[PDB]
RNA sequence: GGACAUGGGUUAGUCGAUCCUAAGAGAUAGGGAAGCUCCGUAUGAAAGGCACGAUUUUUCGUGCCUAUCGAGGGAAUCCGGUUAAUAUUCCGGAACCAGAAGGUGGAAUACGGCAACGUAAAUGAAGUUGGAGACGUCGGCGGGAGCCCUG
RNA sequence: GAGUUCAGCGCCUCAUGCUGAAUCCGGUGCGCUCUCGACGGCCAAAAUCCAACGGAAG
């Protein structure tokens, strides 16, 4: 549930939330790994003048679930927890891309609900650099 | 035909002219008409082997079946799963007589019928066990095959050779002669692929330098060549020369597995990107045809060794069956068309069809689901 | 030769944006639209956008460079500037107080004639007849609109004059074929010189302007069509031997006489019929439609003078009236509803009077213009460009409505 | 041979944004054009007019209780040309009694001794004459407005006319014009229902949009059938 | 005979120039000078275009950015053969570059690895930034090629 | 299939072709030339091209 940022790889400068920690070590990742789901495409600044389809398109966000090491991650004071974000992270979802795709779809749906509710605004807004 | 009282629809219907008002939108609709005449971009244009519905439903697996295989005779099917219990089902009867438990990533029977040894890989350890159901002579002949990877020599748990690998084995293959065992572990980087010789009782890595992850591995069914399906492409290596042969790019983000016909010329490969690519070594490195039938990730594809049919299993719960005739004539291209689309399979945790096996004699498909249910589409 | 630079030929050269076309012609937007309205000019979407926009991405309207270069030599463009000159000289006169050079200047205000626009836009008379339907819809629409500050009174007079002359022509030529009704109005339909002409007549009514239509555009279209109507009708009358324009009597016209003011100095469907128009019906549409098929037409004097008949003359074959009550009902003038006439027009057949008689249920109106699994799953996956979607779009909306209206017949029979 | 017309290249998003900004800028200007000065001359001019108007009333009423009574027309047409600031109390009430509460209003009046007298009282402010059937036709059919339940309602439906005027045998717009031109029994009720028209002077040519206080040269008094021509220009 | 007489001979998308600037020359804005002319080139120069918009009073509104000559710099082709005198030019054979449109197919409604990084594709306006081009000199060492030496 | 070197033939002939083959296995450098690369020190500009940030448009 702790908000984390990725400073390495393609998803550089992307905020993520630790759905399941693998810091205890794993055969796949012999390091302080952590399978987390973050936001790659932050929702655009939706304007009330825009249409309902226009608002949803701007508010659409692309999530991303990946496993990264603790060194590659960066802890943050802020933290967000979701009921649907607990228990849905497992090796089976990572192993099965269809399970991963459904996991990505569910995570985006939860994030879209969070963005629609106005929660996690700092996480929802992309960070500058 | 929208006017006073048309039976076409009931816009609005009006009884007479007096009730009919003046149209308010007429000036607006004519105003847009004007815009048309100078703002609308005027772009011009020109104006049958029947694998019938499954009738045998094999149950007993407490969890998802990780992999299922059929013995050389084809009358016995061995499947393994994360539950840790291996169940062997008789094709003719469906009985679970060999229910000894003894997470099995994969299970495969030896290519030789005279040596009925089934190799089941659990995590990083693979055990070659000779079941007591087979003949005693067959069990004795299997032990003589064996009796990098460390090799070591329970309700009929006759273990012959146990091999431990540096990484958890994901794909297991056996040679046509049965003296070579191929182990593929995507986790490992330097030693992802390991080749074990049963005759010498040892294992080694055929690749001097390994870069990139490997998702599947197989051997050519016609020549001493090994095909390894990596994440993005598939590389064929001539084990005789220990050199490359051909590299085929599937054009997908992540390859799932690969299947090859008995001829060893036309192959069907599944990918995690819900893609089914049919490629021929004599046509081009690029696939001869592409398919995206699965609504979810294409788990695996299987081609019948004898029947001119192929099957593809995916996590969407739908299995596609296609009939393909391949001719040796240069001008006769392979004619492959779909034959059936299996459905009515339960989906759990976004996982549907996991392992599909073709009968050694007829065009019967054995599909094991995530719920432990095996459907035998005869 | 040198390495040829990007965007020096092809789609990056012919296609030129609106802003460039402004500065190439040296015009403001409003004048550019005016010369685009008067001439035949319209945006053309390039096949490769970012190629045609010097690598840009933003949405921009495009025109053919060949098209813009034609507008460079248009002689009327000068008459736009001569009016820009004229406006400043008339402002000068009013500023100094010359209330007379203001009056003479306005008399000599610059003009432009669309004679060469019409010739270069429609070369052949058949070309005009094809692309004139909107003109008929346009002019007929305006003749029933209150004169505003945006649209001058004389322009309305031009609509009414040109509208009636066309109505006289069709009745004289008997070229009217169909006349459909709808809440839009009276969808007329005739044919001339083989070509088919269709338009819509608004209900003559005390309408309101929605205060969002930009009347500036609509004003130029009238300044275009009202030029077209004069020369199109001129050929028709010369072909028919009539002297164009037909003479108009002011005294008759100020009595709401309709076509009666102008003198033209199954075509016989209603040849042997006499009709009278009561004082509750759309006389303007009914006068035109009946006389197009030889119907002898008289009307209530309150609708306008010039009625050849009176109320008491029993020669009328059908006294049309949609009023629910007829106190002084006549004989020999069988009383029917106006929908009967248009139904007869569409079918070209004398319809049944009593079903359309007064107080009778109105009949509906008709618009006169109006192994398998395997064979359907192989071409869905084993082919490239996917024109298979044509069924999913073309057939879907036709199948659904066909299924829907076929169920209307069954459900309506159940009601009976 | 198929020229597909696509969607406009107009960006309706920005168009209404410009329109809203245009309206936003317009209302501010009206709220800014406030409390202008008034010279000492206009105070004189009002007084000279007020005594000029007041003396006219005394001569009109006293010693001149005679009206020439325009004949051969039961129905007249009266419109208000202009009014004077700080209106005389008599004219202020009389104009309201004729429903001409605001300038450029058009009202029909049945010709009689009484009506012509009140018109003679307010003669310097009104241009009145005899409309022809056609002129009355276009007035109702292009500028006719109803008073349904007391709001500003356009005569857009014949059902509304029947609903509010059924019991006086008025069903349609054509019934209205026939009644008004004939001045039948229900003439008073129809005229009560009719909302006054608004014949604001039209400004099309460049000379009109610039000359000051342009009202098409509308005089005050009797104009005969010229009111028909004025209506023809106006409608 | 390089003499005269009489004829023939130089073939290029890929080789060079034409394309650029350096030091400077240098027209113009200006200012001197009786005058030919002189000074001046950043100079108290109104010194160049971009986008937006149902069309804005059917008379253009709104918003943004601030010469020229002059030789080392520079995209892309080799082989074999061919003449009295010609070759990266000609011939025969084989490629490469730039630019141009539409057409087909592929994907499209980008990806995996803790990582450096990689793939057949894999939106990017205004505005902002960088790299290459584009770089001093000497000495030794490693790698290769060719000549020469040698079986 | 080119070229190079041998052996043979075609014959009044501008017949100038035709037939066979080989055109191979190596090694060496305080040599000489050039090239690239890892070090040690001693102390141009312009033309032109590429990429990034950026998030207007759908």
């Amino acid at each position: 549930g702790k908000v984390a940022l990725i400073t390495r790889g393609r998803f550089a400068g992307k905020k993520v939330v630790i759905l399941q920690a693998i810091d205890q070590g794993s055969k796949s990742h012999p390091f302080g790994h952590a399978v987390v789901a973050g936001v790659e495409r932050y929702p655009l600044k939706v304007t009330k003048s825009m249409g309902a389809k226009r608002i949803a398109r701007r508010s659409r966000v692309k999530p991303f679930i990946k496993v990264v090491n603790y060194n590659h991650l960066m802890p943050t004071r802020y933290a967000l927890e979701l009921d649907n974000l607990k228990g849905l992270i497992t090796a089976d979802t990572f192993k099965e891309p269809t399970q991963r795709s459904a996991a990505r779809k569910t995570v985006k749906k939860t994030f879209e609900e969070k963005y629609q509710s106005g929660k996690s605004a700092w996480f929802f807004t992309p960070l500058r650099f | 035909e929208e006017s006073y009282n048309p039976p076409e629809e009931y816009p609005k219907k009006y009884k007479s002219l007096r009730v009919v008002p003046a149209y308010s939108n007429l000036i607006k609709e004519k105003f847009e008409r004007c815009l048309d005449l100078y703002l609308a971009p005027r772009v011009r244009r020109t104006k049958r082997p029947f694998p019938t519905r499954c009738t045998n439903v094999f149950i007993g697996h407490k969890g998802r079946v990780r992999c299922l295989s059929v013995h050389v005779s084809g009358n016995w099917l061995a499947s393994g799963g994360d539950d840790g219990v291996l169940r062997i089902w008789e094709v003719m009867t469906g009985r679970c007589v060999w229910k000894c438990s003894l997470i099995i990533q994969s299970l495969a029977w030896g290519p030789l019928s005279d040596s009925p040894v089934l190799a089941v890989a659990v995590d990083e350890t693979v055990y070659f066990i000779t079941p007591p159901i087979f003949s005693d002579e067959q069990i004795e002949a299997s032990k003589e095959l064996f009796t990098s990877a460390i090799w070591r020599r329970l309700h009929g748990g006759i273990v012959h050779a146990t091999v431990s690998t540096p990484s958890s084995i994901k794909s297991l293959s056996w040679h046509r002669r049965g003296d070579y065992l191929a182990t593929s572990s995507p986790t490992s980087s330097s030693q992802a692929v390991l080749i074990h010789q049963l005759s010498r009782g040892a294992s080694q890595s055929p690749f001097s330098k390994s870069k990139g992850s490997v998702q599947a591995v197989t051997f050519h069914p016609t020549m001493p060549y090994l095909l390894v399906a990596t994440q993005r492409y598939v590389r064929i290596y001539n084990l005789v020369k220990q050199e490359l042969v051909k590299t085929l790019l599937t054009g997908v983000k992540w390859v799932s597995s690969l299947s090859v016909h008995s001829s060893g010329d036309h192959v069907i490969i599944g990918s995690y990107d819900k893609r089914l690519c049919w490629f021929d070594l004599d046509f081009s490195s690029k696939p001869y045809k592409n398919l995206r039938y699965h609504s979810r990730a294409l788990r695996d594809v299987s081609y019948h060794p004898s029947l001119p049919l192929f099957c593809s299993g995916s996590d969407d719960g739908d299995v596609q069956v296609f009939h393909g005739r391949v001719y040796s004539d240069l001008l006769a291209n392979p004619l492959i068309v779909p034959l059936k689309i299996l459905r009515n399979h339960k989906v759990v945790d976004n996982v549907g069809v996991l392992s599909t096996c073709w009968h050694p004699k007829e065009a019967w498909l054995f599909s094991a689901g995530a719920g432990g249910e095996i459907r035998m589409w005869t | 030769a040198r390495v040829k630079q990007k965007g020096k030929a092809g789609a990056a050269r012919i296609y030129i944006t609106r802003n460039q076309a402004l500065k190439k012609l040296q015009l403001t937007l409003a004048d550019f639209r005016r010369i685009c309205i008067l001439k035949g000019v319209y945006p053309r979407e390039p096949k490769n956008k970012k190629k045609a926009n010097k690598g840009s991405t933003a949405p921009v309207t495009f025109y053919y460079t060949k098209d813009i270069q034609y507008l460079l030599h248009e002689p009327i463009v000068q008459k736009f500037r001569e009016y820009k000159v004229f406006a400043r000289k008339l402002s000068k006169a009013l500023g100094k107080g010359e209330l007379e050079t203001a009056k003479r200047l306005e008399a000599r205000k610059p003009t432009y004639s669309l004679d060469h626009i019409i010739k270069e836009r429609y070369p052949t008379f058949h070309d005009a007849l094809k692309d004139i339907d909107d003109a008929l819809s346009m002019l007929f629409l305006f003749s029933t609109m209150p004169v505003t500050d945006k649209i001058g009174a004389a322009t309305v007079a031009n609509c009414e004059r040109l509208c009636a002359e066309f109505q006289h022509y069709v009745i004289r030529s008997n070229s009217l074929r169909k006349a459909f009704l709808s809440i839009k109005g009276i969808y007329y339909q005739a044919e001339i010189f083989g070509e088919q002409i269709t338009w819509i007549v608004p209900y003559k009514f005390a309408q309101s302007v929605p205060t969002d239509v930009d009347f500036r555009i609509m004003h130029t279209f009238l300044e275009f069509y009202q030029a077209l109507m004069g020369f199109v009708n001129f050929k028709l009358y010369n072909t028919l031997g009539l002297r164009y324009p037909p003479k108009i009597d002011v005294a008759k016209s100020e009595s709401a006489a309709g076509l009666a003011a102008y003198e033209l100095e199954n075509t016989s469907l209603f040849s042997n019929f006499t009709f009278f128009l009561s004082r509750e019906v759309p006389r303007f549409s009914l006068e035109f439609v009946i006389r197009a098929f030889g119907g002898k037409v008289g009307w209530d004097p309150i609708l306008g003078s010039g009625s050849p008949f009176s109320e008491s003359d029993p020669v009328i074959t059908h006294h049309i009236c949609d009023r629910p009550h007829i106190s002084q009902k006549y004989e020999g003038r069988i009383y029917i509803q106006p929908q009967w006439v248009y139904d007869s027009i569409n079918k070209g057949i004398l319809e049944r009077t009593d079903l359309y008689a007064c107080g009778a249920t109105l009949p509906p109106h008709l618009s006169p213009f109006v192994e398998e699994k395997e064979a359907k799953e192989l071409s869905k996956m084993m082919m490239s460009n996917k024109q298979r979607k044509l069924y999913s779009k073309l057939k879907n909306e036709n199948s659904k409505n066909e299924n829907y209206n076929n169920a209307l017949r069954n459900r309506k029979r159940d009601i009976e | 041979p198929e020229v597909l017309l696509k969607k406009r290249k107009v960006n309706e998003r920005t168009r209404k944004e410009r329109v809203e900004q245009a309206i936003a800028k317009k209302e501010a200007q009206k709220k800014n054009r406030k409390e202008t000065f008034k010279r000492a001359e206009t105070f004189i001019n009002n007084y000279r007019q007020r005594e000029r108007e007041r003396i006219r009333l005394n001569r009109s009423a006293k010693n001149k209780g005679d009206i020439f009574v325009p004949d051969e027309t039961k129905l007249l047409f009266v419109i208000r040309i202009a009014g004077v600031k700080n209106m005389p109390p008599k004219i202020r009430k009389v104009l309201r009694l004729l429903r001409l509460s605001r300038i450029n209003n058009a009202v029909f009046v049945r010709n009689n001794k009484a009506v012509a007298q009140m018109l003679r009282i307010v003669e310097p402010y009104v241009m009145y004459g005899i409309p022809n059937l056609h002129s009355v036709r276009e007035l109702i059919y292009k500028r006719g407005f109803g008073k349904i339940n007391g709001q500003r309602i356009a005569l857009s439906d014949n059902a509304l006319i029947e609903e509010a005027l059924g019991k006086y045998d008025v069903i349609s717009i054509e019934d209205i014009i026939h009644e008004i031109y004939n001045v039948g029994s229900h003439f008073k009720e129809v005229t009560k229902f009719l909302w006054p028209f608004t014949l604001t002077p039209v400004k099309h040519s460049l000379m009109e949009k610039k000359v000051k206080h342009f009202n098409e040269g509308r005089k005050a008094g009797y104009c005969g059938e010229e009111i028909n021509e004025l209506i023809k220009k106006q409608v």
